[PDB]
């Protein structure tokens, strides 16, 4: 499987394969890291270019991804690999066949959740030591403590206490000592997305049946109810800077901003993202800006930004509607046809079974586009079987050529 | 003897005083014009800075509030508002045109064969 | 951020220091009762002294006024300028501004209001500071010669740039413009807070309802053919008009009974949303004029439902609350009148109900039926539920009554209703 | 006139964040 | 079944349309050009197509 | 009055107040050179030289 | 009797309403000035009904 003339290198034009992605910061970067098959990719924000990349593909793909300055936890199987700038430095095995779901990293504890309802804890050996390797203790949650584990999330100003997410209800766990230290009552819909709010002691919860819940672990007592019929909650995310802006993210492919302060619904973004792929994946407000990134199993990530109000008072009533800021993106299908662009090297002409030609770049820049379909005067085209491209004379007329399937003709392109 | 009301309405003339006037300013309303978990590891539990557990949880909790403002909604926990409710629900308001069995006057769907 | 950008916020920042004497002369040459030339020469003491004797007379006409006296026209607000003013003290500044121009909103007809405003300009410098809230104040007044005056020592906020044309102009803004500001959505989300404003404080008076009511009337007119800009416009003029009904005043039940008339029309609804529209409708329907004109509105409703359950039966709430409100005899003098509007899908669903919950007012449903024509899939539904009040109530004299009464019209079609049902 | 809508341009200003640290 | 609609054409191309359940046209149709040729309804009467050679 | 800018096309940029303190003139290391008054909020003349 | 003839039956019972043209309402500024609110939505029906 090794060859003595080849080794992979990286991945084009695909920027996330459905899994969750992970936003950091390091120092003024913000940083976001995104799954591409056994592989992971770093893009900054400012800019979305590529950062880092993995140095090897895992055995196994990787289901679940932790981002934490500059150490990055991805699971595959039943393995935990520690990467930093995308090497591997550490690798953590688990002791049991069940392979990794979902991670959650808090202090010096590594949290991982297999499929078995099993949670293992990892400490750091030395308090200095810059990430978890040794084997703390082992935590199981039981079908009677509650049903599947749907994530694992910890509340900040909480020692030692992981707040375990089921499709039940919620339970809240001490690692240090392992012992559930409370339960929340049973909930009539099935919990899909937990994610701790800006707020202390309430993590919100999306449910099976378009419902987000204010749960305050405190009061051990609902505080709101919002209520989306007809839909499924995929995301959830709170906007911290400075405006009580709560992100709804669905299956079906809709974004909706909710002003909680308000009681209103600032704005809903429309079919951002494929239904048929999962719709919005994972929709996450950047630390402390008006900055929204939103990914989907399309293959395609993007930017929202929020323009300042265009009124002098009552700036939090008028709210400027979100926008397209920048975005990342690629073939929704495996590629059919791929060429060479230039002699130079830097631009890839590709097609796939999406019925769209797309140029992916090769360099740092990770610049994308798709070719423009609108004819010249004198749905997209079918799926392209043949293509050949020439650079004798590009800029004086076309210079590629496609044929295309159950097609009498081919058409010309201008690169 | 603290002064008379009289010299410090003349008082207020002299010296420019308008604090009387922010006070009404401020007190300007215009409706008037018109234990869930309780674990022993916590409290027994000792952190070198050496401080208590709880006590070094509540400072913990007083510095997150420094951190991040607490937004109001936290605080906030026939009939009229009916509409305000079902607009609310959902953000789709046109009635599906596949139960309805009359065609829509002025769009046509219409497609090529 | 280029610093030229950066150096136009300065700017705004410090529109009102009066730094230099160039500066001080724009400030205080404007005006809305003088010219420029001649509003350099006035002294805040003089503009303060008719003021003062300006609020008087507004105080004659309406108490509320006299408030304001201890507050904003103080002989003491002569030497309160706003650039010493602390962060907290300009808020509490600007709520006492805020209100003054509701109460001022009504009476800018009258001179008096004019004169008093003068001292808030020359002052307090509201058209810079206040800019967005004295314009939303004076939509309604826009022939009026007082707006044209507004405009042209105001200066617009990005929002209105539709009447930047009409600034120093001899024409004043026409008819057709305010719709296209009015079609904008930022500014309905504006406008909405005022008029929420003005709801919870019982500020909306005649004049403004009527400027209103025709501007959200023709923005549903204005984008009738896009029917994407209509549904965004679901969400902001129906929750204005759910809060007009929460008014006790009947003008503004009534403000809100016209949009919904019209924007139906426009617009095909989802049932669920026409059915609440009742309730709200119905809950708080007091006034005499509020409850013929709710009438009317409940009747267009179901005439624009065009899928199935359009003649279905009323709920029981939503029946219960109509009878109430609106007693047989009156629906009875309601279909009475020649020039009544199409209800028949109304009754229909009436009808339905009377059957289902009132075993009593069968007798009356033969009145409804004689006095309006059903139309006749309706008069079919009809016939199908009483088959099964026969079979489940007990015979009665006005319920064979009833049936005798579909013998004589249209016998054919009333074994259809007994072959396909029993 | 149309309602001018100027996009202008965004650059993130770093913020504070709570350290999980403190609560291990 | 009985018909309920009644267009008439002429050689301007208007189409005048008669409720049939002297009468006076509920419409007077007046937008194609030329002399209609064409008139038929759908089968449930709720489209008219008018069209001309 | 507290003004604050960040820029950093031409850093660093040294800061000069004129003795009546009316007119601030700023001018970059790798060469941009402003003057503007920061009470006015009017930049006066603005040099783009790449020296 | 089958049930693509009540359908039918629907379908021919419906009754126009006069669609809400581009300028319907535009004159209603012109006489917006000292009119009742009652005879002002009574013309709002009228133009609608």
């Amino acid at each position: 499987k090794n060859s003595k003339i080849f080794s992979p290198f990286r991945i084009i034009g695909n920027v996330s394969n459905g899994v969750p992605f992970a936003t950091g910061t390091l120092g003024s970067t913000f940083y976001i890291v995104t799954c591409v098959g056994k592989t992971f990719q770093i893009y900054d924000a400012n800019t979305l270019h590529l950062l880092f990349v993995s140095e090897k593909e895992t055995p196994s793909s990787i289901v679940a991804l932790s981002a934490h300055f500059h150490y990055v936890y991805a699971a595959y199987e039943n393995k935990v690999g520690i990467y930093k700038r995308g090497i591997e430095e550490h690798l953590l095995e688990l002791e049991t066949d069940a392979n990794v779901e979902h991670l959650c990293i808090f202090g010096d504890y590594l949290c991982a959740s297999t499929d078995d309802n099993s949670i293992f804890i990892y400490k750091k050996s030395d308090p200095q030591d810059k990430y978890p390797s040794e084997f703390y203790t082992k935590l199981t949650v039981t079908e009677i403590q509650g049903g599947e584990i749907v994530s694992l999330q910890h509340l900040a100003t909480y020692l030692n206490k992981l707040t375990v997410v089921t499709k039940s209800n919620v339970l809240l766990f001490n690692v240090r000592t392992g012992k559930l230290v409370f339960t929340s009552n049973e909930f009539p819909d099935q919990i899909t997305t937990a994610e701790p709010a800006p707020v202390l002691d309430i993590i919100a919860l999306g449910t099976v049946t378009g419902e987000v819940i204010m749960f305050n672990m405190r009061k051990g007592k609902r505080i709101r109810t919002i209520k989306i019929p007809q839909s499924r909650i995929s995301s959830l995310s709170f906007r911290t800077d400075g405006s009580s802006h709560l992100s709804v993210g669905t299956s079906s492919g809709d974004l909706i901003f909710y002003d909680l302060d308000r009681r209103s619904r600032i704005h809903v973004l429309k079919n951002i993202h494929r239904e048929s792929y999962g719709g919005v994946t994972q929709a996450t407000f950047l630390n402390g800006q008006p900055i929204i990134v939103t990914s989907g199993g399309d293959n395609s990530l993007k930017e929202y930004v929020f323009d300042p109000s265009l009124s002098q008072g009552s700036g939090d009533v008028v709210v400027q509607p979100p926008r397209y800021l920048r975005s990342r993106g690629g073939h929704s299908q495996p590629p059919s046809y791929i060429a060479f662009a230039d002699s130079q090297s830097h631009f890839m002409l590709s097609a796939s079974k999406d019925r769209s030609l797309w140029s992916f770049s090769l360099r740092k820049d990770a610049q994308s586009q798709e070719m423009s379909q609108r004819l010249h005067k004198k749905s997209k085209f079918p799926e392209i079987v043949a293509l050949a491209i020439e650079n004798a004379r590009i800029g004086e007329w076309e210079n590629i050529i496609t044929a295309h399937k159950d097609e009498k003709f081919a058409r010309t392109w201008d690169m | 003897p603290p002064p008379d009301e009289e010299e410090q309405l003349l008082a207020k003339f002299v010296f420019g005083d308008t604090t009387d006037l922010q006070e009404n300013l401020a007190k300007f309303n215009a409706d008037f014009i018109f234990a869930a978990w309780i674990d022993s590891d916590d409290e027994k539990i000792k952190v070198p800075i050496k401080i208590n557990g709880v006590h070094y949880i509540n400072r913990l909790r007083s510095q997150f509030e420094k951190i991040y403002p607490r937004p109001k909604w936290v605080d906030d926990e026939g009939d009229i508002n009916a509409l305000t409710k079902i607009l609310s629900t959902t953000y789709n308001y046109k009635d599906t045109l596949s139960n309805s069995k009359l065609l829509p006057p002025k769009k046509l769907d219409i497609v090529r064969l | 951020s280029s610093l030229s950008d950066q150096l136009a916020q300065v700017a705004s920042n410090n529109a009102t220091v009066a730094l230099d004497r160039k500066r001080r002369q724009k400030l205080h040459s404007a005006s809305l009762i003088y010219n420029s030339k001649t509003a350099a020469t006035q002294d805040y003491d003089f503009i303060f002294e008719n003021a003062s004797k300006a609020l008087e007379e507004l105080s004659q006409i309406e108490p509320k006024f006299a408030i304001f006296s201890r507050t904003l026209f103080s002989e003491s607000s002569i030497s309160l300028d706003r650039n010493v003013q602390t962060k907290e003290e300009i808020k509490d500044l600007d709520n006492a501004i805020n209100a003054y121009l509701l109460l001022a909103s009504s009476k800018w007809y009258l001179a008096p209001t004019l004169h008093a405003t003068e001292w808030l300009v020359r002052r307090f410098q509201i058209h810079v500071k206040n800019t967005e809230m004295l314009l939303l104040s004076t939509l309604n007044y826009y022939q009026t010669p007082v707006f044209k005056r507004i405009l042209s020592i105001i200066k617009l906020p990005p929002l209105f740039n539709c009447l930047s044309n009409f600034v120093r102009s001899e024409k004043p803004p026409t008819a057709l413009t305010m719709i296209k500001l009015f079609n904008d959505m930022d500014f309905l989300k504006l406008y909405t807070s005022y008029l929420d404003q003005c709801i919870k404080h019982n500020a909306t008076y005649t004049n403004q309802l009527l400027f209103t009511t025709c501007c959200f009337i023709n923005v549903v007119a204005f984008n009738s053919n896009n029917d994407e800009k209509l549904n965004q416009l679901v969400p902001i003029l129906l929750e204005i008009s759910a809060k007009l009904l929460a008014s006790k005043s009947k003008d503004c039940q009534i403000a809100a009974h016209t949009i919904l008339v019209v924007f139906a029309t426009a617009l095909p609804l989802k049932k669920t949303i026409i059915l609440a529209a009742m309730e709200t409708i119905l809950s708080n329907l007091d006034a005499k004029e509020a409850k013929h004109s709710a009438l009317l509105t409940i009747c267009k409703l179901f005439q624009t439902l065009k899928g199935q359950g359009n003649v279905d039966q009323l709920p029981s709430k939503i029946f219960k609350l109509f009878d109430s409100k609106f007693d047989t005899v009156s629906i009875l003098t309601f279909l009475d009148k020649e020039d009544k509007p199409v209800c028949d899908k109304f009754i229909t669903s009436y009808t339905r109900s009377i059957a289902r919950y009132d075993r009593s007012k069968l007798n009356i449903i033969l009145s409804l039926l004689k006095k309006i024509r059903l139309e006749r899939y309706e008069v079919r539904l009809i016939i199908t539920d009483l088959i099964y009040l026969s079979e489940i109530l007990e015979d009665k004299s006005q319920l064979v009554e009833l049936f005798e009464y579909f013998i004589s019209i249209n016998e054919d079609l009333v074994l259809k209703c007994l072959k396909s049902l029993g | 006139p149309k309602v001018v809508r100027e996009a202008k341009k965004v650059e993130m200003t770093e913020a504070r964040a709570y350290n999980a640290d403190a609560d291990t | 079944k009985q018909n309920r609609w009644l267009a008439v054409g002429s050689e301007s191309g208007f189409v005048n349309l008669y409720d049939r359940n002297t009468p006076t046209p509920v419409a007077a149709l007046d937008q194609l050009t030329t002399t209609i040729s064409n008139l038929q309804f759908s089968p449930d009467g709720q489209i008219l197509c008018m069209a001309s050679r | 009055k507290a003004l604050d800018l960040s820029l950093k096309e031409f850093g660093p940029y040294h800061i000069k107040y004129a003795k009546n303190g009316t007119h601030l003139l700023i001018t970059g290391r790798k060469g941009h050179v402003a003057s503007m008054d920061w009470r006015k909020g009017q930049l006066r003349a603005e040099l783009f030289l790449n020296e | 009797e089958d049930e693509e003839d009540i359908a039918l039956e629907f379908i021919n019972g419906e009754k126009k309403d006069k669609l809400v043209n581009m300028n319907s309402f535009t004159s209603m500024f012109d006489n917006i000035q000292n009119v009742q609110m009652d005879t002002f939505f009574d013309r709002v029906m009228k133009v609608l009904t």
